[PDB]
């Protein structure tokens, strides 16, 4: 219904797709680079999650240009997503406070 | 898996002298090293935990020091009751492991 | 009273429970895995906090599938919580600015 | 004037004080702990900043209970501060959009 | 048009400039310091991105006072930028919810 | 705990020659190494701080270099007043520790 709540969902589905494509593209970009560790899918997927949340533990990170490019899209999607929910939770709290007042 | 090396295996000291037992970890383990004492036909008994924390009920004579990969268990002025086998044990990485042990001889 | 302020509290209590269950579940999931370091409760609890805040220092992180699963719930709770306070502080600032104006 | 803008300032001054007290308390809590690296003020201050922003590089982190306790206050102040500005920037954007419309 | 949407853009352009100046200034400040690793532009630029997003992997960080100073500006720009979009997405969701209601 | 190795223990050099003292840390310590000079019956005196930062009031003759685990203290054209014992000290990890020292001999 409400756009904000829709954008939230849109962004969660999207984030999930970026996480999945990100894991796949990461491996593709990193394999071929000596010393690269982001080279198998399961751990790449975990890597994408820790990147989107910005937790960063430093157990895995891209070392090639494309990998880092992929990393930037994942970070931006994660940050933009997680920040869009917050904006959604605000339009909700604000719309509900209006009632409890006089609108 | 973490290997704990305890050398020497036997330690000879004169009554009342100061003695130090060594324990080297094959890799950096912070201060996640613990010490146990086992007398003939006895069960192990916690002496020191986390490299230097005194345990309650253990003679002040006992102390521990170290960090990373080098750990030392010391006894001030040894005495007959201290004659036993000493072991170190790490809890930094699974699975927990034990050192080979050192025998105190007076 | 006000929903937003309630959700904030709800999320803080909740976050605390997830932190606690997270520490416990983490140890349970990681013990049994060679090289795992998230294997004692006190440090696991510190790990959960650095995860929920996304600070990440990299001194501790899960290496098993369940551990990482537990990690994802902690990150999401932390992020969702910390972002819900912000949405709460906004409904407050917005509701108070309305007065200082003419509503 | 406007509360939100005031809270922002209040939080920035406060954050600066927590950063300073944090650097001092950190050193105090960590010295005495074998292997501790957060033991001189200048780097402790840099540590506090990377903690409050949650950047975390992992070049420095507390290893004692009090240090970690201090760390938690710094993280929470940083996160709460940085999230309070955002709530401030929202009450501003919202209050200004109202005009450009019809309130 | 709408200020919020403008500030968002302003902040994105700005962030990009800070990222670029940051990469350049970082190298300038770190070269000359033994053990420094943030000493070539390409990786410095990647470093600036991981800093602004606060992802932090710990593969690169400044070790000099100016470098860290540069780091603080990048973190603050990244955080302030990413938090300004969120405040922008909130003024949008809030302005649109008003219609779907009765304003 | 960080071990600072200073070898050789004695260093013999001809008047005016260039000399270098060595200090190896059992682990990477960045540039958190400092140098002190102690003459016979004297107190230690800070020479270099943080591996290479000159201290105010110390002959330009003195310089320091290194990072990680290898550090060097150098003196351009030694001279009688330099005859003394030199120590290195680290502040990277608690507790601070000192090297065994090197004696300069002309
Ligand atoms: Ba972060
Ligand atoms: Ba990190």
């Amino acid at each position: 219904s409400a756009l904000h709540w829709r954008a939230a969902g849109a962004a969660t589905v999207l984030l999930v797709i970026v996480l999945l494509a990100g894991s796949y593209l990461a491996v593709l970009a990193e394999r071929g680079a000596p010393g690269a560790q982001l080279i198998t899918y399961p751990r790449a997927l975990w890597w994408s999650v820790e990147t989107a949340t910005t937790v960063g533990y430093g157990d895995l990170y891209p070392v090639t240009l494309w990998g880092r490019c992929v990393a930037v899209v994942v970070m931006v999607a994660g940050i933009t997503s997680f920040g869009l929910v917050t904006a959604a939770l605000a339009t909700w709290f604000v719309g509900r406070e209006q009632e409890r007042r006089g609108h | 898996d973490i290997l704990l090396t305890q050398s020497p295996a036997i330690l000879s000291v004169s009554p009342g002298e100061r003695v130090s037992f060594s324990c080297r970890a094959s890799q950096s383990i912070g201060t996640d090293i613990h010490w146990y004492q086992q007398r003939t036909n006895g069960s192990p008994r916690l002496l020191i935990k986390y490299a230097s924390e005194s345990i309650s009920g253990i003679p002040s004579r006992f102390s521990g020091s170290g960090s990373g990969t080098d750990f030392t268990l010391s006894i001030n002025s040894v005495e007959s009751e201290d004659i036993a086998n000493y072991y170190c044990q790490q809890s930094n990485r699974w699975p927990f492991t034990f050192g080979s042990g050192t025998k105190l001889e007076i």
